[PDB]
RNA sequence: ACUCAACACGGGGAACUUUACCAGAUCCGGACAGGGUGAGGAUUGACAGAUUGAGUGUUCUUUCUCGAUCCCCUGAAUGGUGG
């Protein structure tokens, strides 16, 4: 929906330890081995001293895994009058229904 | 509404024009020694229109108009009649 | 005295406004001319003038289906 | 001829308490007076002489 | 509706600032309980609006894609209309994360108005977003690295070999893989790449000699400027051709030569 | 399965709909069209086509029912959030794209409720209303 | 001669007429005036395409009469008569492209000259 | 700007009796004109179309529109003596010719039906076609490139056919099915697509070319896929039929939803043998579900079309089509 | 306007006008041109028929007749017995 050039040359570079947002994603590997990779290239040129501890990339997981969302049910559904109808029932009634 | 011409060439010779404020048409000098006659409102908006271009000096007193024209005045008119001057008072005098 | 602000009833068709009615190269339809006799081109006219002092000049009448008139002094001779 | 023979008609006729308008200022209420055929009173009398008028008694 | 929360003072004083700034008529619609945002709502007002429909005196209101997308809000009954101009799984995804408020109730509900009962279908059962996400490689970044490279190496000693540790680290963490999807495919592989110093050479030879890259009166500038094509009369040579560090290495220790100046200057300021 | 039955009823409802207001369309356009030819010359009563027409179509926007957009829409909005509201599901936030849509539609919803406040000023009730509230203002103004 | 004395003559008298109304501007207007017979000193530009809007002037021209010049382009003619509108920038707004003058006034030295040219009866 | 009068009330005066300039005028029968324009769906009319207009983004293109939809009409009636010839056309002359169209009719008491009738619809389907609407997307591969998706095999074929934008390299004897291949090995292979290719043949309305150019690829992508699998061969291809031709292709896109990728044009004309048969699909996709449709295309990441707006329905005629 | 300093008071005895108020139609009295308009331009007025309360060109049909400021679009100006 970018632009998604940009954000790789700030994922390449420099002492960020990264947090980072996401919802769902159908993808986790080809992705995640890219990363991780060039984290592991991040302590290769930190060593050698390597670091305070040395790169790596995790990727929150375990068992939940979408009934995030699930616990304000989000209900789906349609207007879809029937042929006839009135514009003109005007103002505040009982019921509208 | 070219009865213009006229009224220009009635102030050039004068340098003041006067009219009543009226909409029922009247002749804009109630004399003028060469007989012209134009209505009211014709003669108003001639005079307003130069007016905003700087040309004109307006004064009102009771039901009437008093126009005095400027040196500019002169200027502007004597590039539209396409005609050079001494100048309006030196001729008065 | 006291005021409001609301003016609509509405909902019709509201007049268009008068616009002119052009006709273009109105002297060429008028003035008529010809193959050329004698080195000499002689020039018709559809359009006759009215005879009264007003349109004595070069003003011409009109052309209607059962009319015919006169812009200038607002006359109908009648077809 | 037309909307023009339709518009300001009916006193430039000159009738009624209408067309009347006063001299000093434009109003036609409060009366133009008939007095003596001058006007004053819708440009109030006590704003203005200067006509030879004053108040002796 | 009866249950509002914020006191009258604080509601009459944003109708205040409506009047003033006033647009659309946000100054009718939002004294209707009833408010507007998007885009051509103007950052200050836009807010006001939120202000008051988080504190619970409107009742409805009408916005565009960025409300929900980018902030926090309280929402149940979330509705939308037509498909028009452009809507995609991506952002029918992002309103189905919205809808029904934490703890205060446990539903939230979508209405479609509603042109089909065929497109509802082509945006819920296909489920996939995924990152394809894009390259960097491009002319212009290694314009910059150029030049970055080459900033500490105009007059200095020390601070040139410290630099150029730095600038090392730099290059050698980017450019590493990235072997992303459509690349894989395009005859590299599998699943490998690097490869990127032939490419980064092909691009310097071009650049330093061509005349008309300086730039009305032609090259030279400085006077070196072969130098670029020395790197391509080694490397590709036999190739070069089988390296994953060393070679890559070589090339960002090459590196100046002499490129041209005033012109690529002009390039990375039009970029910044 | 009934879903579609409405849905598709309601669409194919619509397009015969519209040949019937093609067919008075058709019978009003060909009187105003003046066809001379029929010679009968009003020695018949009945004449501009045979029978039997004769009806009256709902006009309510241009039509009931109605496909697509920006017509059908605004007009059934402010129903579409007005059952939210009595179903008591409380507040809600619609969604259209930009520009000139989000506009249409607050807009339209603007004019309704105004309307309906004008129709209210044909004024039984709020006449009362009015006459109330006066009433308690003199009274409090005279004891002060 | 030259035609410097042609044109630029041409132009002087021309310029004389417009500063009062001695002058005739348009289509019908000009026509009607030949038809009555009441012009003196008539000019043309041709560069025209409409087939005939020539024929009509020279024909009524000779036999009212009155004099007739001729010059080329009805660019240059419209600006003599100095139509054009520029604007606040010295440049277009509507530029006009204009044929068709007719002058019932005369020149001095213009006029000697054009005697002294003898254009057309 | 009277000569372009004389020449139109030339061929006029010649065509009928000299001068329409004369009787009818006005009209008293305006409505009947003026509803056969606009029942095509075509821009007559507008001072309040949904309501008043912005004047002039808007009233510009209905006028221009109009007036050449008129001399299109007015260039096939004067037939019956010999040849089509053109039209010239700017305000009062639009006036001119709208008489000339209303005196035919009047007096000849309907010669005119077939030709004005064929005409005018003719020409709306190809203004309906380019009114039409251009966009620039991207994406390709979103919207769009999952779920059921089809090209018809002709627009495959006429892709492949198609590179001028680059006189095709490789010098081959006329082997050139590469293309094919490649695309199989693009959009599968970084795109969902689930993929169907119809082969709609014959359509045409030919012959010149070999026409080897088909066949051949029909019955060899049907042998690849329907061999069972080959790990190259999912795609998969049916066979039909009847042409194109529609009370048959229904039954199909009901059932399962679809969005669309098909080819008119370049040039290469000729008239009814391409741009014709073509364009009237797209007219009948509009009238249905929606299916909307797309390409060529002046590619990888994508493409044209037309889209997500209102119809007319039905509005038809096919009748060149030979099988 | 409401105790004395409201209530034959507002020079207020109004048929139209006056006149604010109600139903309906008309006119620019929008200056100033920065932005658009070829010889036709942009433009003004109208007989007849129709619309209409109106033998009111308001508007349309029809054609004729005319300054190019009149005309078209934003800004601004203006007028008001509106507060």
């Amino acid at each position: 929906n970018g632009n998604g050039d940009v954000w790789e040359r700030i994922l390449a570079l420099l002492p960020c330890p990264f947090v980072a947002l996401s919802a769902t994603l159908g993808e986790t590997q080809q992705l995640c081995s890219w990363l991780n990779r060039v984290q592991g290239r991040l302590k290769e040129q930190t060593e050698e001293m390597s670091g305070k501890m040395r790169d790596f990339e995790v990727h929150l997981l375990p068992s939940e895994g979408k009934s995030i969302q699930r616990w304000n049910d989000i209900k789906k559904y349609i207007y879809l009058p029937p042929p006839g109808a009135a514009l003109t029932q005007k103002k505040i009634k009982a019921q509208y229904n | 509404k070219r009865s213009r011409d006229d009224v220009y060439r009635f102030f050039f010779t004068e340098g003041v024009i006067s009219c009543k404020k009226d909409p029922l048409g009247t002749w804009t000098g109630s004399l003028g020694g060469k007989t012209f006659t134009v209505p009211s409102i014709q003669v108003m908006q001639l005079m307003r229109s130069m007016k905003s271009r700087g040309l004109i000096k307006e004064q009102f007193a009771w039901r009437h108009f008093y126009w005095f024209l400027n040196d500019e005045g002169v200027e502007y008119l004597r590039k539209y009649l396409f005609l050079p001057h001494d100048a309006v008072p030196n001729t008065h005098k | 005295k006291g005021k409001k602000k609301k003016k609509k009833v509405f909902t019709k068709p509201k007049k268009p406004i008068h616009r002119h009615k052009l006709e273009k190269m109105r002297a060429l339809k008028y003035f008529k001319v010809t193959e050329n006799d004698d080195g000499s081109f002689k020039v018709e006219r559809t359009r006759d003038e009215c005879p009264n002092p007003v349109c004595g000049a070069g003003v011409f009448m009109a052309q209607h289906k059962d009319r015919k008139y006169c812009g200038k002094c607002h006359l109908t001779y009648a077809a | 001829m037309g909307h023009l023979e339709q518009w300001r008609s009916r006193q430039k006729i000159g009738m009624g308490k209408g067309s009347r308008h006063c001299v000093i200022c434009s109003n036609q209420k409060a009366v133009i007076r008939k007095y003596e055929l001058n006007v004053c009173r819708q440009c109030f009398r006590e704003n203005a002489a200067n006509i030879g008028f004053s108040k002796l008694r | 509706g009866e249950k509002c929360t914020v006191e009258p003072e604080v509601v009459d004083s944003l109708m205040e600032d409506c009047e003033k700034e006033g647009e659309d008529l946000l100054l009718r619609a939002l004294q209707r309980g009833i408010g507007m945002h998007h885009a051509g709502v103007k950052g200050k007002l836009r807010a006001h609006v939120e202000r008051l429909f988080r504190g619970r005196h409107c009742g409805v209101i009408f916005s565009t894609e960025t409300l929900a997308l980018g902030i926090h809000s309280p929402c149940r009954s979330v509705v939308l209309a037509g498909d028009h101009i452009l809507l995609n799984p991506t952002q029918f995804r992002q309103m189905m994360g919205r809808a029904g408020r934490r703890g205060l109730d446990y539903l939230g509900h979508l209405v479609f108005l509603g042109i089909t009962m065929r497109r509802i279908k082509r945006l819920m059962t296909s489920s996939m977003t995924v990152i394809k996400g894009n390259v960097q490689m491009d002319p212009i970044s290694n314009l910059r690295l150029l030049q970055l490279y080459d900033f500490n190496t105009l007059r200095h000693l020390k601070n040139e070999a410290g630099w150029k540790t730095h600038v090392l680290k730099l290059a050698e963490r980017l450019f590493v893989n990235p072997l992303f999807f459509q690349g894989r495919n395009s005859v590299a592989g599998g699943n490998m790449e690097g490869f990127t110093v032939e490419w980064l050479q092909m691009l310097l030879g071009y650049f330093q000699r061509e005349g008309l890259h300086f730039s009305d009166h032609a090259s030279s500038l400085g006077s070196i400027l072969q130098d670029a094509m020395y790197v391509f009369r080694e490397a590709h040579v036999g190739n070069e051709g089988f390296s994953f560090i060393r070679m890559l290495t070589s090339g960002v220790f090459d590196k100046a030569h002499y490129s041209p100046l005033y012109d690529k200057k002009l390039n990375s300021g039009v970029l910044d | 399965l009934l879903e579609r039955h409405a849905a598709d009823g309601m669409e194919k409802k619509k397009r015969m709909l519209l040949r019937q207001q093609h067919l008075q369309l058709l019978q009003q356009q060909e009187q105003e069209n003046e066809p001379n030819q029929e010679e009968s010359m009003e020695q018949k009563s009945e004449e501009q086509g045979g029978a039997q027409e004769e009806e009256q179509e709902k006009e309510t926007v241009g039509s009931v029912s109605f496909p697509g957009s920006r017509q059908f829409i605004r007009e059934h909005i402010l129903n579409v959030l007005r059952e939210l509201i009595a179903r008591d599901m409380g507040p809600t936030i619609v969604f259209s794209f930009e520009s000139e849509d989000c506009g249409d539609l607050v807009k339209y919803v603007v004019e309704q409720l105004e309307e309906a406040e004008s129709r209210y000023r044909k004024t039984n009730e709020f006449a009362l209303y009015k006459a109330r509230i006066e009433r308690a203002a003199a009274a409090q103004e005279a004891r002060r | 001669a030259t035609p410097e004395n042609l044109e630029d003559a041409l132009r002087i008298v021309l310029q004389k007429s417009r500063e009062v109304n001695g002058l005739i501007r348009g289509l019908s207007e000009v026509a009607r005036a030949l038809d009555r017979r009441t012009a003196h000193l008539c000019v043309l530009a041709e560069d025209c395409e409409d087939e005939e809007y020539k024929k009509l002037i020279t024909a009524l021209a000779k036999q009212g009469e009155v004099d007739l010049i001729n010059v080329e382009e009805r660019e240059k003619l419209a600006q003599w008569a100095g139509l054009t509108k520029m604007d606040s920038t010295g440049e277009l707004k509507k530029t006009f492209k204009c044929s068709c003058v007719a002058v019932r006034d005369f020149g001095e030295r213009t006029r000697a000259l054009e005697f002294l040219l003898s254009h057309l009866r | 700007m009277s000569s372009r009068y004389r020449e139109l009330i030339a061929i006029f005066g010649e065509f009928l009796e000299e001068n329409d300039f004369h009787v009818r005028i006005s009209m008293d029968r305006v409505g009947e004109v003026k509803t056969l324009f606009s029942a095509k769906t075509i821009p007559v009319e507008s001072e309040t179309e949904a309501a008043i207009e912005v004047v002039t983004i808007e009233a510009a293109r209905r006028r221009d529109a109009l007036r050449r939809t008129c001399n299109a009409v007015l260039r096939t009636r004067h037939s019956d003596q010999h040849v089509d010839v053109g039209t010239i056309v700017a305000d009062e002359e639009e006036r001119l010719a709208w008489k000339f169209l209303i005196g035919a009719l009047a007096a000849k008491n309907s010669e005119i039906l077939p030709v004005v009738e064929a005409e005018l619809l003719l020409a709306a389907v190809e203004y309906h076609y380019a009114t039409a609407r251009p966009e620039l997307c991207d994406m390709f591969v979103h919207l769009s490139a999952s779920e059921m998706f089809f090209i018809d095999g002709d627009s495959l074929f006429m892709a492949a056919l198609s590179p001028q934008s680059v006189d095709w390299d490789l010098i081959q004897p006329l082997h050139v099915i590469y293309n094919a291949q490649k695309l199989l090995y693009d959009m599968h292979c970084r795109g969902a697509r689930f993929h169907v290719v119809f082969f709609d043949s014959l359509l045409w309305i030919w012959e010149s070319a070999p026409a080897k150019l088909f066949m051949r690829e029909n019955l060899r992508k049907t042998l690849m896929s329907l061999s069972e699998n080959d790990a190259k061969v999912g795609l998969s291809i049916s066979n039909f039929s009847s042409y194109y031709s529609e009370a048959f292709e229904t039954y199909v896109k009901q059932w399962e939803p679809e969005f669309i990728l098909m080819s008119d044009g370049e040039q290469l004309g000729r008239l009814n043998p391409l741009q014709a048969f073509f364009v009237r699909p797209s007219a009948a996709n509009n009238t249905h579900d929606s299916r909307r449709k797309a390409n060529y295309t002046d590619a990888d990441e994508a493409n044209p079309y037309r889209l997500r707006r209102q119809y007319r329905s039905i509005v038809e005629d096919e009748a060149v089509g030979d099988k």
